[PDB]
């Protein structure tokens, strides 16, 4: 689940989470932070999403659905959800066994689709992508949508 | 033209904490503080809507959220060897 650039995002994520004090580490933070990781970012551009109005969703729904702790409590900074704990798990297996051993935040944005239910996977369908277009990308060459 | 299968946004869930006869009453007010940050008199007020309705709401979350919480009550109730079941609802 290492490759720096993915590991950098997944601080971000988690430091956002805990900024705001946020009880869990949703899908959602995941895909926001994505959205700043080169590797998943030329992805979308790639898939003509509008980054700057799926990072104004993202936001929107983190802060408006997330459980907040008791600003009290222990510390038991942010809890992953399972479907984040899954999507990572995912993305790691089938790098696994690609062969490689880098996992890529578009390997990650790739796994994100089968988290049906997944607020996130809901705003990339809105917005026109889906995972075969980011397979697509992926592999062979800029196959864009555009 | 088409464009593959439908979308409709992920639907929100309730909470929910079931009843039985071998579970103490202590533990499921001990449940609803840890995992719903209830007021002492708020979550004491729910055991009883637990007891009496044999299940109770807990809360609202989305879908993804609400998936995480009823794992970590199970898993908690399982810990402490008591049968409390927490489970999913939709709409
Ligand atoms: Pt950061």
């Amino acid at each position: 689940m290492l490759n720096q650039e993915l590991e950098l995002s997944l601080n971000m994520a988690f430091a956002r989470a805990r900024e705001h004090r946020h009880e869990f580490m949703t899908v959602e933070h995941l895909l926001l932070a994505l959205l700043s990781n080169p590797s998943a970012r030329e992805a979308l551009e790639a898939c003509s999403v509008d980054l700057v109005a799926l990072r104004q969703e993202l936001e929107a729904f983190i802060e408006q659905t997330t459980p907040v702790l008791p600003a009290s409590e222990e510390e038991r900074d942010t809890q992953p959800t399972l479907s984040f704990q899954r999507v990572l798990q995912r993305a790691v297996f089938h790098v696994q066994s690609s062969g490689r051993n880098e996992v890529t935040g578009a390997n990650v944005l790739v796994a994100i689709f089968s988290e049906q239910e997944s607020q996130a996977a809901y705003l990339l369908r809105k917005h026109e992508v889906s995972r075969l277009d980011v397979v697509n990308f992926i592999s062979h060459g800029t196959r864009k949508d555009e | 033209e088409k464009v593959r299968d439908a979308l409709k946004p992920p639907s929100m869930y309730k909470v929910i904490l079931v009843n039985d006869d071998y579970t103490p009453m202590e533990f499921v007010i001990d449940v609803l503080q840890k995992f719903f940050s209830y007021d002492v008199e708020r979550a004491t007020q729910l055991m009883l809507a637990v007891a009496y309705q044999g299940k109770a709401i807990c809360g609202v979350f989305t879908a993804e959220v609400a998936e995480t919480k009823v794992a970590m009550v199970n898993k908690y109730a399982r810990e402490n060897e008591h049968p409390l079941l927490c489970t999913l609802e939709k709409a």
